[PDB]
Protein backbone atom coordinates (compact mmCIF):
# COMPACT_ATOMS: atom_id res chain seq x y z
CA UNK A 1 0.00 0.00 0.00
CA UNK A 2 2.57 2.56 1.26
CA UNK A 3 3.92 3.92 -2.04
CA UNK A 4 0.76 3.66 -4.20
CA UNK A 5 -0.99 5.93 -1.67
CA UNK A 6 2.11 8.05 -0.89
CA UNK A 7 2.71 8.60 -4.65
CA UNK A 8 -0.98 9.48 -5.22
CA UNK A 9 -1.38 11.26 -1.86
CA UNK A 10 1.52 13.71 -2.35
CA UNK A 11 0.42 14.41 -5.95
CA UNK A 12 -3.00 15.42 -4.52
CA UNK A 13 -1.71 16.64 -1.16
CA UNK A 14 0.42 18.96 -3.29
CA UNK A 15 -1.91 19.47 -6.29
CA UNK A 16 -3.85 21.14 -3.51
CA UNK A 17 -0.71 22.67 -1.89
CA UNK A 18 1.42 23.42 -5.01
CA UNK A 19 -1.31 25.67 -6.31
CA UNK A 20 -3.05 26.60 -3.00
CA UNK A 21 -0.92 29.77 -3.15
CA UNK A 22 -0.71 29.97 -6.98
CA UNK A 23 -4.55 29.91 -7.03
CA UNK A 24 -4.08 33.31 -5.27
CA UNK A 25 -6.06 32.74 -2.01
CA UNK A 26 -9.67 31.58 -2.53
CA UNK A 27 -12.05 31.64 0.50
CA UNK A 28 -12.79 28.20 2.04
CA UNK A 29 -14.00 26.51 5.26
CA UNK A 30 -14.96 22.95 4.31
CA UNK A 31 -11.53 22.68 2.72
CA UNK A 32 -9.48 22.40 5.91
CA UNK A 33 -12.13 20.02 7.29
CA UNK A 34 -11.75 18.10 4.02
CA UNK A 35 -7.95 18.51 4.04
CA UNK A 36 -8.16 16.94 7.54
CA UNK A 37 -10.15 13.95 6.21
CA UNK A 38 -7.14 13.65 3.90
CA UNK A 39 -4.08 14.58 5.96
CA UNK A 40 -5.70 12.96 9.01
CA UNK A 41 -6.25 9.67 7.14
CA UNK A 42 -3.56 9.31 4.45
CA UNK A 43 -0.82 10.81 6.63
CA UNK A 44 -2.17 8.38 9.26
CA UNK A 45 -2.95 5.44 6.90
CA UNK A 46 0.50 4.90 5.39
CA UNK A 47 1.56 5.16 9.03
CA UNK A 48 -1.82 3.65 10.02
CA UNK A 49 -1.64 -0.17 10.03
CA UNK A 50 0.03 -1.12 6.74
CA UNK A 51 2.50 0.77 8.94
CA UNK A 52 6.30 0.51 9.35
CA UNK A 53 5.61 -3.29 9.60
CA UNK A 54 3.08 -5.04 7.33
CA UNK A 55 1.38 -7.89 9.37
CA UNK A 56 -1.29 -5.74 11.11
CA UNK A 57 -3.31 -3.97 8.39
CA UNK A 58 -6.65 -3.78 10.33
CA UNK A 59 -5.87 -0.67 12.44
CA UNK A 60 -5.80 1.20 9.12
CA UNK A 61 -9.02 -0.67 8.24
CA UNK A 62 -10.41 1.28 11.29
CA UNK A 63 -8.63 4.56 10.32
CA UNK A 64 -9.95 3.74 6.83
CA UNK A 65 -13.36 3.59 8.61
CA UNK A 66 -13.45 7.15 10.04
CA UNK A 67 -11.51 8.29 7.01
CA UNK A 68 -13.17 9.39 3.80
CA UNK A 69 -16.21 8.16 5.69
CA UNK A 70 -16.34 11.80 6.60
CA UNK A 71 -14.24 12.68 3.51
CA UNK A 72 -17.24 11.57 1.49
CA UNK A 73 -20.04 13.49 3.22
CA UNK A 74 -17.82 16.48 3.97
CA UNK A 75 -17.41 17.04 0.20
CA UNK A 76 -20.83 15.45 -0.50
CA UNK A 77 -22.54 18.03 1.79
CA UNK A 78 -20.21 20.82 0.56
CA UNK A 79 -21.38 20.18 -3.01
CA UNK A 80 -25.08 19.67 -2.22
CA UNK A 81 -25.30 23.15 -0.69
CA UNK A 82 -23.75 25.00 -3.66
CA UNK A 83 -26.96 24.86 -5.81
CA UNK A 84 -29.25 23.25 -3.20
CA UNK A 85 -29.24 25.42 0.01
CA UNK A 86 -30.84 24.95 3.40
CA UNK A 87 -32.19 27.08 6.22
CA UNK A 88 -30.66 24.91 8.94
CA UNK A 89 -26.98 25.14 7.90
CA UNK A 90 -24.45 28.01 8.07
CA UNK A 91 -21.53 29.48 6.04
CA UNK A 92 -18.37 30.63 7.85
CA UNK A 93 -14.60 31.38 7.77
CA UNK A 94 -13.15 29.71 10.87
CA UNK A 95 -11.08 27.22 12.87
CA UNK A 96 -12.31 24.87 15.57
CA UNK A 97 -11.30 21.90 17.76
CA UNK A 98 -13.75 20.71 20.48
CA UNK A 99 -10.92 19.29 22.70
CA UNK A 100 -7.83 21.47 21.97
CA UNK A 101 -6.26 20.10 18.79
CA UNK A 102 -5.37 23.68 17.99
CA UNK A 103 -2.13 24.01 15.94
CA UNK A 104 -4.08 22.31 13.10
CA UNK A 105 -5.59 25.61 11.91
CA UNK A 106 -2.66 27.82 12.81
CA UNK A 107 -0.50 25.82 10.36
CA UNK A 108 -2.35 23.98 7.46
CA UNK A 109 -4.85 26.90 7.08
CA UNK A 110 -2.10 29.39 8.09
CA UNK A 111 0.56 28.04 5.71
CA UNK A 112 -1.77 28.07 2.68
CA UNK A 113 0.04 31.19 1.30
CA UNK A 114 -12.54 22.15 -8.70
CA UNK A 115 -14.81 20.57 -6.07
CA UNK A 116 -16.21 18.62 -9.06
CA UNK A 117 -13.19 16.31 -8.70
CA UNK A 118 -13.17 16.28 -4.86
CA UNK A 119 -16.81 15.16 -4.47
CA UNK A 120 -16.16 12.06 -6.60
CA UNK A 121 -12.51 11.21 -5.82
CA UNK A 122 -13.27 11.17 -2.07
CA UNK A 123 -15.90 8.48 -2.71
CA UNK A 124 -13.77 6.91 -5.45
CA UNK A 125 -10.73 6.57 -3.16
CA UNK A 126 -13.21 4.87 -0.77
CA UNK A 127 -14.94 1.91 -2.51
CA UNK A 128 -11.60 0.96 -4.10
CA UNK A 129 -10.04 1.38 -0.63
CA UNK A 130 -12.88 -0.69 0.87
CA UNK A 131 -13.33 -3.63 -1.53
CA UNK A 132 -9.72 -4.93 -1.85
CA UNK A 133 -9.07 -4.63 1.93
CA UNK A 134 -12.43 -5.76 3.41
CA UNK B 1 -36.55 16.18 31.44
CA UNK B 2 -36.50 17.21 27.73
CA UNK B 3 -34.42 20.45 27.19
CA UNK B 4 -30.71 19.78 26.75
CA UNK B 5 -27.37 21.52 26.51
CA UNK B 6 -25.48 20.24 23.43
CA UNK B 7 -28.79 19.31 21.79
CA UNK B 8 -31.23 22.15 20.92
CA UNK B 9 -28.85 24.91 22.07
CA UNK B 10 -25.16 25.05 23.08
CA UNK B 11 -24.40 27.11 26.22
CA UNK B 12 -21.93 30.02 25.87
CA UNK B 13 -18.63 29.34 27.58
CA UNK B 14 -17.58 33.01 27.94
CA UNK B 15 -20.83 34.89 28.75
CA UNK B 16 -21.07 38.53 27.66
CA UNK B 17 -23.26 40.89 29.71
CA UNK B 18 -24.73 44.14 28.49
CA UNK B 19 -26.14 42.11 25.61
CA UNK B 20 -29.45 42.43 23.79
CA UNK B 21 -32.48 40.41 24.86
CA UNK B 22 -31.88 38.34 21.77
CA UNK B 23 -29.31 39.10 19.04
CA UNK B 24 -29.34 37.61 15.54
CA UNK B 25 -26.43 38.02 13.15
CA UNK B 26 -26.76 37.40 9.38
CA UNK B 27 -25.31 38.49 6.06
CA UNK B 28 -26.92 39.71 2.80
CA UNK B 29 -24.85 37.04 1.11
CA UNK B 30 -25.45 33.69 2.80
CA UNK B 31 -28.23 31.90 0.98
CA UNK B 32 -28.85 30.14 4.28
CA UNK B 33 -29.16 33.65 5.64
CA UNK B 34 -31.70 34.33 2.93
CA UNK B 35 -33.47 31.00 3.38
CA UNK B 36 -33.65 31.51 7.14
CA UNK B 37 -35.52 34.77 6.83
CA UNK B 38 -36.90 34.87 3.27
CA UNK B 39 -37.80 31.21 2.73
CA UNK B 40 -39.02 30.50 6.32
CA UNK B 41 -39.92 33.92 7.70
CA UNK B 42 -38.29 32.79 11.07
CA UNK B 43 -37.86 36.05 13.02
CA UNK B 44 -41.52 36.93 12.50
CA UNK B 45 -42.60 33.57 13.93
CA UNK B 46 -40.17 33.82 16.82
CA UNK B 47 -41.28 37.41 17.57
CA UNK B 48 -44.77 35.99 18.03
CA UNK B 49 -43.51 33.40 20.53
CA UNK B 50 -41.61 36.04 22.53
CA UNK B 51 -43.18 37.44 25.74
CA UNK B 52 -44.15 41.04 26.57
CA UNK B 53 -41.66 43.42 24.96
CA UNK B 54 -38.63 41.19 24.72
CA UNK B 55 -36.42 43.22 22.38
CA UNK B 56 -35.98 41.06 19.32
CA UNK B 57 -32.75 42.52 17.86
CA UNK B 58 -30.79 41.83 14.69
CA UNK B 59 -27.45 42.82 13.16
CA UNK B 60 -25.54 42.30 9.92
CA UNK B 61 -21.95 40.94 9.43
CA UNK B 62 -18.86 41.70 7.44
CA UNK B 63 -16.53 38.97 6.46
CA UNK B 64 -18.44 37.87 3.31
CA UNK B 65 -18.21 40.50 0.48
CA UNK B 66 -15.28 42.42 2.04
CA UNK B 67 -15.56 45.88 0.43
CA UNK B 68 -19.32 45.74 -0.01
CA UNK B 69 -19.39 43.69 3.18
CA UNK B 70 -18.81 46.96 4.96
CA UNK B 71 -21.00 49.43 3.00
CA UNK B 72 -23.88 46.99 3.62
CA UNK B 73 -23.46 47.14 7.41
CA UNK B 74 -23.61 50.98 7.32
CA UNK B 75 -26.32 50.56 4.82
CA UNK B 76 -27.99 48.68 7.65
CA UNK B 77 -26.71 50.93 10.35
CA UNK B 78 -28.83 53.77 8.95
CA UNK B 79 -31.73 51.37 8.65
CA UNK B 80 -31.60 50.68 12.36
CA UNK B 81 -31.32 54.35 13.24
CA UNK B 82 -33.97 55.74 10.88
CA UNK B 83 -36.56 52.98 11.28
CA UNK B 84 -36.56 51.41 7.83
CA UNK B 85 -35.04 47.85 8.54
CA UNK B 86 -38.44 46.29 7.82
CA UNK B 87 -38.79 48.19 4.53
CA UNK B 88 -35.22 47.64 3.20
CA UNK B 89 -34.79 44.08 4.54
CA UNK B 90 -36.24 42.34 1.51
CA UNK B 91 -35.33 44.61 -1.42
CA UNK B 92 -31.67 44.56 -0.38
CA UNK B 93 -31.74 40.79 0.15
CA UNK B 94 -33.27 40.26 -3.21
CA UNK B 95 -30.98 43.03 -4.39
CA UNK B 96 -27.64 41.44 -3.52
CA UNK B 97 -28.48 37.76 -3.79
CA UNK B 98 -31.40 36.84 -6.00
CA UNK B 99 -31.87 39.64 -8.54
CA UNK B 100 -28.04 40.06 -8.81
CA UNK B 101 -28.39 43.82 -9.31
CA UNK B 102 -26.37 45.38 -6.42
CA UNK B 103 -22.70 46.28 -6.93
CA UNK B 104 -21.80 49.73 -5.47
CA UNK B 105 -22.75 51.97 -2.54
CA UNK B 106 -24.86 53.92 -5.03
CA UNK B 107 -26.78 50.83 -6.16
CA UNK B 108 -27.68 50.39 -2.46
CA UNK B 109 -28.24 54.10 -1.93
CA UNK B 110 -31.02 53.95 -4.54
CA UNK B 111 -32.62 50.87 -2.98
CA UNK B 112 -33.26 52.94 0.10
CA UNK B 113 -34.46 55.91 -2.01
CA UNK B 114 -37.11 53.72 -3.64
CA UNK B 115 -38.59 52.25 -0.41
CA UNK B 116 -39.49 55.70 0.92
CA UNK B 117 -36.09 57.07 1.99
CA UNK B 118 -34.92 60.61 1.22
CA UNK B 119 -31.63 60.68 -0.76
CA UNK B 120 -30.20 63.27 1.62
CA UNK B 121 -31.78 62.10 4.92
CA UNK B 122 -30.02 58.80 4.26
CA UNK B 123 -26.68 60.56 3.57
CA UNK B 124 -27.66 62.93 6.39
CA UNK B 125 -27.73 60.02 8.85
CA UNK B 126 -25.23 57.80 6.92
CA UNK B 127 -22.24 59.82 8.12
CA UNK B 128 -23.84 60.80 11.41
CA UNK B 129 -22.17 59.94 14.64
CA UNK B 130 -25.06 57.82 15.80
CA UNK B 131 -24.38 55.55 12.84
CA UNK B 132 -20.61 55.36 13.06
CA UNK B 133 -21.29 54.24 16.61
CA UNK B 134 -23.91 51.66 15.72
CA UNK B 135 -21.44 50.21 13.19
CA UNK B 136 -18.95 49.38 15.92
CA UNK B 137 -21.69 47.98 18.29
CA UNK B 138 -22.08 45.42 15.47
CA UNK B 139 -18.51 44.32 15.00
CA UNK B 140 -18.18 44.46 18.84
CA UNK B 141 -21.12 42.20 19.69
CA UNK B 142 -19.81 39.89 16.97
CA UNK B 143 -16.24 39.58 18.20
CA UNK B 144 -17.77 39.14 21.68
CA UNK B 145 -19.88 36.03 21.22
CA UNK B 146 -17.16 34.65 19.12
CA UNK B 147 -18.93 34.39 15.79
CA UNK B 148 -17.46 32.20 13.09
CA UNK B 149 -20.41 32.17 10.61
CA UNK B 150 -24.05 32.92 9.69
CA UNK B 151 -27.02 32.80 10.37
CA UNK B 152 -26.77 32.39 14.17
CA UNK B 153 -28.93 33.42 17.10
CA UNK B 154 -27.97 34.13 20.73
CA UNK B 155 -30.20 34.64 23.75
CA UNK B 156 -29.36 36.94 26.66
CA UNK B 157 -25.71 36.82 25.51
CA UNK B 158 -25.55 33.45 27.23
CA UNK B 159 -26.94 30.65 25.03
CA UNK B 160 -26.08 30.34 21.36
CA UNK B 161 -28.61 28.49 19.18
CA UNK B 162 -28.41 25.05 17.68
CA UNK B 163 -30.70 23.99 14.78
CA UNK B 164 -29.27 20.45 14.55
CA UNK B 165 -30.70 19.42 17.91
CA UNK B 166 -34.08 19.64 16.10
CA UNK B 167 -35.99 18.11 13.16
CA UNK B 168 -34.56 18.65 9.68
CA UNK B 169 -37.14 17.15 7.32
CA UNK B 170 -40.35 18.99 8.36
CA UNK B 171 -40.21 22.74 7.84
CA UNK B 172 -43.55 23.42 9.54
CA UNK B 173 -42.12 21.57 12.58
CA UNK B 174 -38.44 22.73 12.58
CA UNK B 175 -40.04 26.15 12.93
CA UNK B 176 -42.46 25.48 15.85
CA UNK B 177 -39.52 23.76 17.58
CA UNK B 178 -36.99 26.58 16.92
CA UNK B 179 -39.25 29.29 18.35
CA UNK B 180 -40.13 27.46 21.55
CA UNK B 181 -36.40 26.96 22.19
CA UNK B 182 -35.92 30.76 22.24
CA UNK B 183 -38.98 31.32 24.48
CA UNK B 184 -37.82 28.72 27.04
CA UNK B 185 -34.37 30.35 26.92
CA UNK B 186 -35.70 33.91 27.30
CA UNK B 187 -36.68 33.08 30.91
CA UNK B 188 -33.62 31.27 32.38
C1 LIG C 1 -10.48 18.77 -0.42
O1 LIG C 1 -11.03 20.03 0.06
C2 LIG C 1 -10.93 21.22 -0.65
C3 LIG C 1 -9.65 21.57 -1.36
O2 LIG C 1 -8.56 20.74 -1.32
C4 LIG C 1 -8.23 19.92 -2.45
C5 LIG C 1 -9.54 22.86 -2.11
O3 LIG C 1 -8.46 23.11 -2.68
C6 LIG C 1 -10.70 23.81 -2.18
C7 LIG C 1 -10.58 25.12 -2.94
C8 LIG C 1 -9.29 25.85 -2.59
C9 LIG C 1 -9.27 27.10 -2.08
C10 LIG C 1 -7.96 27.76 -1.76
C11 LIG C 1 -10.57 27.82 -1.82
C12 LIG C 1 -11.99 23.46 -1.48
C13 LIG C 1 -13.18 24.39 -1.52
C14 LIG C 1 -12.10 22.17 -0.72
O4 LIG C 1 -13.19 21.93 -0.14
Amino acid sequence: AWLLMAFTALALELTALWFQHVMLLKPCVLCIYERVALFGVLGAALIGAIAPKTPLRYVAMVIWLYSAFRGVQLTYEHTMLQLYPSPFATCDFMVRFPEWLPLDKWVPQVFVAMPQWLLGIFIAYLIVAVLVVI
Amino acid sequence: AQYEDGKQYTTLEKPVAGAPQVLEFFSFFCPHAYQFEEVLHISDNVKKKLPEGVKMTKYHVNFMGGDLGKDLTQAWAVAMALGVEDKVTVPLFEGVQKTQTIRSASDIRDVFINAGIKGEEYDAAWNSFVVKSLVAQQEKAAADVQLRGVPAMFVNGKYQLNPQGMDTSNMDVFVQQYADTVKYLSEK
